[PDB]
């Protein structure tokens, strides 16, 4: 029934928890605050794999 | 064979889907103690649900009618059953463990789940079936 | 008309009524002499402060100003006559329930009224157009310059 | 013998169904008490292991021993181990019981209650012996072993009741109702529509005529004519439990009546 | 352990509200099974 | 702040709590292993030498005993390993460190501990097993249940402190709190259930239960009260019975909506003498309310005489509902079918209504509210028509609920439950809101991949027409699963924020306090107000009174 | 708990005979409150306790998935065809006297699992115990024969309490209590006291007469300590200089 | 002791409302046209209907020769004569009101255990009638 | 709104009146302008009314506030308790918050 | 641990005796007698017999705690008639109506043929 | 000795607080259990503090409350001119 | 892990009916609710205890022994 899917470390049973993260190469446009000089910004990540 | 087809949130935004294929495929008395069902009467469905409730993740799928429950009560629920004992691996002899609980008598539940089928609830079960009495007794 | 203050009359009179069984048919021995110097005598035994200097003395009749008018309206002659049928015994046990019962009202001092006060905002607080609830309590108890939603009630 | 009335409806081995009437509900409550919580038992009270191989624990194995039901038709000539003057146990408060199951076959060879093996001198009693109540002769399955996995212990059975641990207890479940019509008026039967279609009659009510529909209601009736159905776990004979049952609620009375004399001497 | 080993994590400068349950999470993660500490909302399961 | 202004002591103790009907207000079970380990050092003297003599014979392991013995040079002897001598022989001045006994006063906690009934003194009750015990109407202050959680538990070891905590931090001194003036405990759950019941015209009790019930109260006279029914069967009232527990002497009047005198819905409330005249006694009585039975009781007999009358209550209460009982069921949320199809209709007329609004609307004829845009003033009246009518539909059901559902009792009798609860669970959960406003637009233009976009029905936006007796669709299931992640999202966020906020005020105010010449002055002594509270009163005696010379009218006046 | 956000922990345990029974002679393994039913709403407790009656009865597995065609008016038609009450109400009688209950009691079986969390294993008291190195205050875990933190909160409600001595006596008597000496002159833990010699002395000071002892706690020596090695120095002064 | 007041009404009507056990009656004297009766009866022990006519009787005590928590209440016993004996329904309570309906009209209330009852009448005709306890006896 | 003012008979006779809420504040322009009642005017910021009435002002202002907020909840809390806070927040001529900028940079010891 | 022996449910202890009778002052020939390791079993048994003599005059019981197997009983009399003689006769009528109901069960089932 | 008030000017209230009572009870505790001399006839007492109960009640608590001013000044009141109503 | 001895509720004897059960469900293709009944289990507190029963104690054997004869 063990389902396997985790590392043993010095004998400890150990599982990586998936982590979450923006995706990248994605244009984004946020409004910003009155108290800026700036009202809109594009902002790219660029990223390569 | 083109039956089945694998979509993500980003491709979700360009679809029509259907909840289930009994009412809402089919082109278009009533038993007052079923639940009132929208049909939404589209006719230009793309894709259709395999079963609602596998929006459910494996902590919520051992409640039983977890829709006739206020939504804090399922979420309380998800984070006890890690708590239950009961019989985590058929091993636990060989097994050396700095903690480790393990129940008599385990019993599956008398109302399950058809999503428990796939969690293997019945064959490592985490509980008993006890005869319980809501009443005011003892004040105990 | 309905206000917080320390002694409850109208349980007082309730209590004279029942403990001396007053008959309410056969008139009373009160005197309309009595009842009013009765009363008046009474508002000088409600000692909050007790300095025998103008400035304290001042500050004493200024602190009962409130409970002597709930005391006059109840205890009027013909409230009492009437309303209450008190008798003379009666009334004076009512006169003398109203002085120890105030006087038991009284703070005492060393009471830590600042933690008091502070708690007993405090746990409400736990429990909780315009801003609200705590977020506001946020922005009254930190002095804030710009307010989420200021707003302004023109009579 | 113009007091507590009975009649037998059906006489089983394992259950007994009568009719208790000209009796109180005081009466009939305490004797159901009784017969749950207070008749006197043989049951495995310590277990003695020198090997266990097995995949189940010594407490495992040892609880479920004491659960195992054990005759109790002599069980009076046995004394309580409190009252008996001896170290630990002896033949005149305890019977001694061996179990010895060895994995000789490769298939799963279970252990039964049956392979109990009495090695105490029962002085002609008649208890101690393990019930067997099932068509294949075998008793309660104690355990199951695999090739080389060995089960050998020693067990001492004592007396006891129900009170101090339910593994004493000679009786299951036991029925008891009465006024099944609700002449009484002791429920305020719970409804939507109609209370008397949505409540399903009781079996009982057949023995009991129905209420005249418009007769005011009786407030000098008292509850009687108790329908009680005993069941026996097979320790001890089902008439046995009703019988011995009224016996020591009998000898619980006297108690108090002695004890109040006593008190009057002294 | 089945439910462990399918938790994902995400680490809270941001301008939004991500422990709020969104539409989009519909059928990918379980709307229920979440922490009620500081976790809430930051901690899903698939 | 970790080891100066707060630090770990010893002479204390922690486990569950749990809920002890049968314990006064002012015990507290303590487990035996815990009063064991926790000692009190007693002076001996000629009253005290043949008790603390017998208690070093017992040794400390058997309790009542001892542990230590101290001799008048400071030296403590442990009387583990002091046996080998034979006994000890005490004498005057010596201090004998001996297990926690019953009755001895000690300081029951539980944290946050946001204020400060939150820890009051109680006498100790030593019991079996491994947990605490306490009565369950000081649970409200305590803000604590028996799903787990566990209490602290301090002991005195001076006689300074220990006549201290008993006269000023004792349970019955704190039946009245000054935050705002009102008791602070009632009755409460089964208790405050079972007396509603037992006080209805309805209730009789026959003679062999009114016995039993009359021994339960423990300051009882002795004197059978007079059934109120004599022939042609002696029957008693449950309100003769409960008047036994209440003391003599005591007054109570208040009057319901509609109530008069010959109170035809047996609503309010008239005792006289103690004797209760009608009305059904409820949360509006026997609760922590302003006015009530227990704020005149307290104030007109006292502090101690108010703690009787929680046991006397609770003991009456308990034993007549053991032997009435009490429960509830999947009936007890089923409306008849007449109300499911009136609250059907309710809905599907509330659906239509909001499509003439949005028809309007989406024609552009619709005129925005003054203030607000042609959107929000859109939403505003579809939110308003869709919450009246769950609201209306909640009636319906509630109207057809009998006296005899058990959901509908406790509702009535205040201890659980309320209107929306009934409506929720028997005829309509309703909108499910997030932020404040109706399920947005996750996807583009639509709120899930199951409709079509730009759709502003109410099935669209969240609108659960189902109850929860008949489930939730999977849509509505997951918008009702949004707005819960709200509430749970807010109250994680919400005790963090308070929190801070009450420990500010605390240290803002710690050195205030009241001194003899009545004037309120910080630790500089800087005069923050020249009289307490601007009249010089405590808050624990102030209650509402009316004015009468201030209202009504001139004519009235003089007259 | 249950399998429906209901948790709660054991108040009493009763035999047989005591807990309320049935005509059939079935007693309850377990007892809830029914308040515990309105206000969390919990409905999926009372249709698993119905459907679980049925299955039970009917030896079939009740489908409690959450989205499916299974209302609670077709399992009441199955528990009435099965001789119970539709709603799963039964008539009980009560333990102690035999009498019936006025009420009919919700009755039926109901899936229960036993959490990790025992008295056996949070119960634990201190009279008296080891010591932190640093802080000389009661050591921190029940595993560790450890104190219970008498916080800030805690002193508050004291504080507003009134009970001064009791604050005192929880914070040197039941904590760490450390006595130490001071110089009259400067206010300095600087004195070197000759306890078996009768001798004390502050050097710097050129005074041996002048020296006084004050009971503090170990943490508040610990502070001035530290605040010393701070170049910041706090003298301890037993009487007034400036007017109150 | 001896009778208060005594009269014979006519039970104009009965209202059950939310109880099973207590009606609420409303009755006029047959005597006298400005005496009514309100009155709550435990109709289970003794059914009342419209168009009945009930001897309504008050008396300070039910021991037959005059003797004007008193006492401990106790079972009755073989041969006890009281006026009980001759009615069969009779309550014990307390009056709690006088109320002045008019120049010459005067109404009493009575509780019973927490069942209410309101005598209006005469002033000559209830002058009897005291702020104290009275057993109410009825007989059909 | 509705406001209760003594009726000619002597009686408190409720009545409707018109007023107007605003969005932003400017307390000493608007109260200048003509038609208004200038006596009855309110400030939700108790800051602008500090600043143009008084701190006395500013402490009735400042306690109607906290006195909302408690009440918004409709929990209820003893007059005093009110009133304490709002004087410490008051009792040094101005607006001192509970902040560790206001009662924290007094003079009341440093172990304090 | 703090779970105490389940003997103690019904043996008799060092130092403690089955009944405790003390005279009740509230209320004239009256007492309270304290059954010890007993429970509702006999409690409600003897109250409800003693409830049926015309002679006396109150009868109660009850369970102070669950946790200790004691019950304290209340029993008055009319004048000159001794509480405790209530209690023997009471205690003698519970053993002949007991005797009477097994002697006719044993008949009663001596008449079955299937057990 | 200018901080202490002479008698005749005394403005403070002539009423027992409840944290007065509550030390000088417990003050005179302490002392009876350091076997101090009792002033009141004992009809069988073992408990301190219910000794002093008892002294307290009948005005044999030879024991002074010197009440303090914010200024510094004081004023002593004794226990048994002390009224004790609370 | 292995049939239990006896029914919680009421403590009948039903450690002696697994084997009896499971021989009813497979020669005599009886479905669940008629075995329980044949064996002569009525009351649904002993229903629930054999049909709700899980046996681990096969896949435990498969295991080797830790410690041979
Ligand atoms: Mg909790
Ligand atoms: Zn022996
Ligand atoms: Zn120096
Ligand atoms: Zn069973």
């Amino acid at each position: 029934f063990d389902m396997g899917g985790y590392f043993i470390i010095n004998g400890s049973e150990k599982v990586l928890i998936a982590q979450e993260r923006s995706a990248g190469n994605i244009v984004q446009v946020f409004k910003k605050a009155a108290p800026s000089p700036i009202s809109h910004v594009a902002e790219i990540r660029s990223a390569l794999e | 064979e083109g039956l089945v087809e694998y979509i993500d949130a980003e491709e979700e935004e360009s679809i029509l889907i259907a909840m289930q294929p009994e009412d809402l495929e089919p082109a278009e008395d009533v038993d007052p103690a079923k639940r009132i069902r929208v049909s939404h009467h589209a006719t230009t469905f793309t894709h259709c649900e395999i079963h609602p409730s596998m929006i459910l993740g494996v902590a919520a799928s051992i409640i039983p009618f977890p829709d006739h429950n206020q939504s804090p009560r399922n979420t309380y629920q998800s984070a006890m059953g890690k708590q239950a004992m009961g019989v985590f691996l058929t091993n636990y002899n060989v097994r050396m463990d700095t903690m480790a609980n393990i129940l008599y008598y385990p019993q599956k539940p008398l109302g399950t789940t058809r999503a428990m089928e796939y969690l293997k609830f019945r064959e490592l079960p985490a509980g008993q079936n006890a005869i319980v009495a809501i009443a005011c007794y003892s004040g105990y | 008309a309905n206000w917080p203050l320390p002694v409850n009359i109208r349980r007082i009179i309730q209590n004279a009524q029942q403990t001396f069984h007053i008959d309410h048919t056969k008139p009373s021995d009160l005197t309309i002499k009595d009842i009013v110097l009765g009363v008046k005598d009474l508002q000088e035994n409600l000692l909050v402060l007790r300095g025998k200097n103008e400035i304290i003395q001042n500050a004493q009749r200024d602190a009962v100003t409130l409970f002597c008018c709930l005391l006059r309206s109840r205890l009027a002659t013909r409230r009492v006559l009437q309303e209450y049928r008190l008798t003379k015994q009666a009334f004076d046990w009512v006169l003398s329930n109203i002085e120890a019962q105030f006087l038991r009202s009284v703070v005492h001092p060393g009471e830590m009224v600042g933690v008091l006060a502070a708690q007993s905002i405090g746990e409400p607080a736990t429990q909780m157009k315009v801003t609200s609830g705590v977020p506001r309590l946020k922005e009254i108890l930190n002095v804030a310059k710009n307010m989420k939603t200021p707003s302004l009630t023109v009579y | 013998s113009e007091g507590p009335q009975v009649k037998i409806r059906e006489a089983s081995k394992d259950n007994v169904d009568f009719i208790l009437s000209n009796v109180d509900l005081a009466m009939a409550n305490s004797l159901r008490r009784v017969m749950i919580a207070e008749i006197p038992t043989l049951a495995i009270d310590s277990v003695e292991v020198e090997t266990n191989t097995t995949v189940l624990a010594d407490e495992f194995i040892a609880h479920r021993l004491g659960l195992i039901p054990l005759q109790s038709m002599d069980i009076e000539q046995l004394e309580y181990s409190r009252d008996c003057f001896c170290e630990d146990h002896c033949d005149k408060c305890s019977v001694v019981l061996t179990l010895q199951a060895f994995g000789e076959s490769e298939s799963t060879t279970n252990v039964y209650s049956k392979d109990l093996v009495i090695v105490s001198n029962l002085m002609g009693r008649n208890i101690g012996h393990p019930i067997i109540q099932d068509k294949e002769g075998n008793g309660v399955l104690i355990c199951k072993l695999r090739k080389g996995q060995e089960l050998k212990l020693t067990c001492v059975a004592k007396k006891g009741i129900a009170k101090e641990h339910a593994k004493w207890g000679p009786a299951a479940a036991i029925e008891f109702e009465y006024d099944p019509w609700n002449k009484l008026k002791h429920t305020d039967y719970w409804y939507e529509q109609d209370s008397a279609k949505e409540w399903p009659q009781s079996k009982n009510c057949e023995y009991e005529d129905p209420p005249n529909e418009g007769d005011p209601f009786d407030y000098k009736a008292q509850a009687d004519t108790f329908y009680m159905n005993v069941e026996s776990v097979g320790s001890i004979p089902v008439d046995q439990v009703v019988v011995r049952g009224i016996d020591t609620l009998q000898k619980k009375v006297a108690s108090i009546l002695l004890a109040l004399t006593q008190m009057d001497q002294d | 352990t089945l439910s462990h080993l399918r938790r994902t994590n995400t680490p809270i400068g941001k301008l939004a509200k991500p422990r709020q349950l969104h539409n989009t999470h519909w059928g990918l993660v379980c709307p229920a099974e979440t922490p009620e500490g500081q976790a809430c909302g930051l901690v899903k399961n698939l | 702040r970790g080891n100066l202004m707060g630090k770990r002591v010893d002479f204390s103790a922690r486990t569950v709590i749990s809920g002890d009907p049968n314990l006064e207000l002012d015990q507290v079970g303590v487990p035996k292993s815990i009063a064991k380990t926790l000692t009190y050092p007693e002076v001996v003297t000629p009253y005290n030498i043949d008790r603390l003599t017998q208690l070093v014979r017992n040794g400390p392991n058997e309790h009542p005993g001892a542990k230590y013995v101290i001799r008048d040079s400071g030296d403590r002897i442990d009387l583990r390993y002091s046996k080998r001598a034979g006994d000890i022989q005490l004498q005057y001045g010596w201090k004998v460190e001996r297990h926690i006994m019953d009755n001895d006063p000690v300081l029951f906690n539980r944290q946050p501990s946001l204020h400060k009934m939150s820890m009051m003194a109680h006498r100790v009750k030593v019991i079996p097993y491994s947990t605490f015990r306490l009565n369950l109407s000081v649970t409200s202050p305590y803000n604590a249940d028996f799903d787990g959680d566990e209490m602290n538990l301090h002991v005195p070891q001076s006689e300074e402190t220990r006549a201290e905590l008993s006269q000023l931090c004792a349970v019955p001194l704190q039946i009245v709190s000054p935050q705002s003036n009102k008791p602070c405990m009632g009755i409460v759950q089964d208790t405050l259930c079972g007396i509603r019941k037992l006080t209805l015209r309805d209730t009789f009790i026959e003679l062999d239960q009114v016995l039993n019930m009359l021994y339960w109260v423990p300051d009882w006279d002795g004197v059978i009260p007079t059934p109120a029914i004599i022939k042609p069967k002696p029957l008693w009232s449950g309100k003769q019975i409960l008047s036994v527990a209440i003391p003599n002497g005591i007054h109570l009047q208040r009057f319901d909506e509609g109530t008069t005198l010959l109170s035809p819905k047996d609503n309010g409330m008239l005792i006289i003498d103690g004797q209760i005249i009608f009305g059904v006694v409820e949360k509006k009585t026997v609760g922590s309310s302003n006015g009530g039975l227990i704020h005149v009781v307290t104030r007109e007999k006292g502090p101690q005489v108010c703690a009787k009358l929680f046991g006397n209550i609770q003991k009456v209460v308990n034993f007549w509902l053991l032997h009435n009982g009490f429960s509830t069921g999947i009936g007890d949320t089923i409306a008849d079918g007449p109300t499911m199809r009136e609250i059907t209709e309710t809905i599907a007329e509330a659906k239509k209504k909001v499509l003439d609004v949005t028809k309007e609307a989406q024609a552009n004829l619709l005129t925005a509210k003054h203030g607000m845009t042609l959107r929000e003033s859109f939403e505003d009246n579809v939110v308003r028509f869709l919450n009246e009518a769950r609201d209306k539909a909640g009636r319906l059901a509630e109207v057809n609920l009998k006296d005899l559902n058990n959901v509908k009792q406790m509702v009535m009798a205040g201890s659980k439950g309320s209107f929306i609860n009934i409506a929720q669970m028997s005829a309509c959960v309703g909108q499910q809101s997030v932020e404040g406003k109706r399920i947005a637009f996750g996807f583009v233009d639509r709120t899930l991949p199951h409709f079509s976009k730009d759709d502003y029905s109410p099935e669209s936006k969240g609108f659960v027409e189902n109850s929860y007796l008949r489930g939730l669709t999977p849509q509505e299931f997951f918008f009702h699963a949004m707005g819960g992640r709200e509430g749970l999202i807010d109250t994680a966020v919400k005790t963090a924020e308070t929190g801070y906020i009450q420990r500010r005020l605390v240290k803002a105010l710690e050195d205030i306090m009241v001194h003899y010449d009545n004037t309120t002055r910080n630790s500089l002594g800087n005069v923050i107000q020249f009289i307490y509270g601007e009249d010089g009163m405590d808050a624990a005696h102030i209650e509402k009174q009316s004015l009468d010379t201030i209202g009504g009218s001139d004519a009235a006046f003089e007259k | 708990a249950s399998r429906h956000g209901q948790k709660g922990t054991i108040g009493i345990t009763y035999r047989r005979e005591d807990m309320p029974f049935t005509a059939e002679g079935i007693v309850p393994d377990l007892i809830i409150n029914p308040h515990a039913i309105p206000s969390r709403m919990t409905v999926a407790h009372l249709i698993e306790c119905l459907l679980s009656k049925v299955a039970a009865l009917s030896g079939n597995e009740g489908d409690a998935s959450p989205f499916t065609d299974i209302t609670v008016e077709g399992i009441s038609k199955l528990l009435r065809e099965h001789g119970y009450q539709s709603r799963g109400f039964e008539v009980m009688y009560n333990g102690h006297t035999g009498k019936k209950l006025m009420a009919q009691i919700f009755f039926g079986p109901t899936y229960y699992q036993r959490l990790r969390h025992m008295v056996d294993d949070k119960i634990h008291a201190r009279a008296r115990g080891p010591m932190q190195v640093l802080t000389r205050q009661p050591v921190e875990g029940r595993s560790r024969d450890g104190g219970l933190r008498f916080g800030e909160m805690e002193r508050d409600c004291m504080i507003a309490h009134g009970a001064a001595s009791f604050l005192k006596e929880r914070l040197m008597e039941a904590s760490d209590a450390f006595r130490v000496h001071i110089c009259g002159i400067c206010g300095l833990m600087t004195v070197i006291a000759k306890l078996n010699h009768n001798q004390f002395e502050c050097k710097g000071c050129d005074n041996k007469i002048d020296i006084y002892q004050i009971h503090i706690p170990y943490a508040a020596k610990l502070l001035f300590q530290e605040l010393m090695a701070m170049n910041i120095t706090p003298r301890l002064y037993t009487d007034r200089s400036r007017d109150f | 002791s001896n009778t208060l007041f005594d009269d014979i009404f006519q039970v104009s009507e009965v209202d059950p409302g939310r109880y099973n056990k207590v009606c609420r009656i409303e009755a006029a004297s047959t005597t006298q046209d400005q005496c009514k009766l309100t009155l709550d009866i435990n109709v289970e022990l003794f059914p009342v209907a419209a168009q009945d006519s009930l001897t309504v009787t008050i008396a300070s005590s039910l021991n037959l020769e005059d003797t004007p928590a008193t006492r401990s209440w106790r079972p009755p016993q073989a041969g006890d004569r009281s006026l009980a004996d001759d009615y069969d329904y009779v309550m014990y309570g307390t009056a709690y009101k006088f109320e002045e309906v008019s120049k010459d009209l005067i109404a009493v209330y009575y509780s019973f255990g927490g069942l209410l009852m309101r005598l209006e009448g005469n002033y000559r005709n209830l002058n009897n009638l005291k702020q104290e306890n009275a057993y109410l006896l009825i007989r059909r | 709104y509705d406001r209760k003012v003594p009726s000619p008979t002597g009686e408190y006779v409720k009545e409707p009146e018109w007023v107007l809420e605003t969005d932003g504040v400017n307390l000493s322009e608007v109260m200048t302008v003509p038609g208004i009642d200038p006596t009855r005017i309110y400030t939700n910021s108790f800051i602008d009314i500090m600043e143009v009435l008084g701190i006395e002002a500013g402490r009735a202002a400042l306690y109607k506030e906290v006195y909302n907020v408690i009440a918004s909840d409709g929990s209820y809390v003893n007059y005093r308790h009110m009133a304490l806070l709002v004087d410490v927040m008051t009792t040094q001529g101005g607006l001192t918050s509970v902040t560790r900028h206001g009662f924290n940079r007094s003079n009341t010891g440093a172990l304090m | 641990m703090n779970a105490p022996d389940r003997f103690e449910l019904f043996l008799l202890g060092e130092g403690e005796s089955k009944l405790k009778i003390d005279p009740d002052t509230k209320a004239p020939n009256a007492v309270v007698i304290t059954f010890e390791k007993e429970d509702h079993t006999l409690g409600n048994l003897i109250r409800a017999e003693l409830l049926n003599d015309r002679k006396v005059l109150f009868a109660a019981y009850k369970v102070e705690h669950p946790f200790f197997a004691r019950f304290k009983l209340r029993i008055q009399t009319t004048e000159g008639y001794d509480p405790k003689d209530a209690l023997k006769n009471a205690c003698n009528s519970i053993i002949n109506k007991l005797g009477a109901l097994k002697t006719n069960f044993e008949t009663e089932w001596n008449l079955q043929t299937l057990a | 000795k200018e901080k202490a008030i002479p008698k005749d000017q005394r403005a403070t209230t002539p009423y027992m607080t409840k944290y007065e009572r509550a030390r000088i009870l417990g003050t005179r505790a302490l002392q009876i259990s350091m076997n101090a001399p009792v002033f009141v006839d004992l009809e069988g007492e073992t408990d301190p503090l219910r000794i002093a109960m008892k002294e307290l009640a009948e005005k044999k608590i030879p024991l002074v409350i010197r009440r303090y001013l914010p200024d510094g000044s004081f004023e002593d009141w004794s226990v048994e001119e002390l009224i004790v109503d609370l | 892990m292995i049939v239990p001895v006896r029914c919680f509720s009421c403590g009948k004897v039903v450690g002696d009916k697994w084997e009896s059960y499971l021989n009813l469900l497979q020669e005599d293709e009886l479905d669940e609710g008629t075995a329980l009944s044949r064996l002569g289990l009525k009351r649904y507190c002993c229903r629930r205890m054999i049909l709700t029963h899980v046996d681990l104690i096969e896949k435990f054997l498969r295991y080797n022994p830790l410690e041979k004869r």
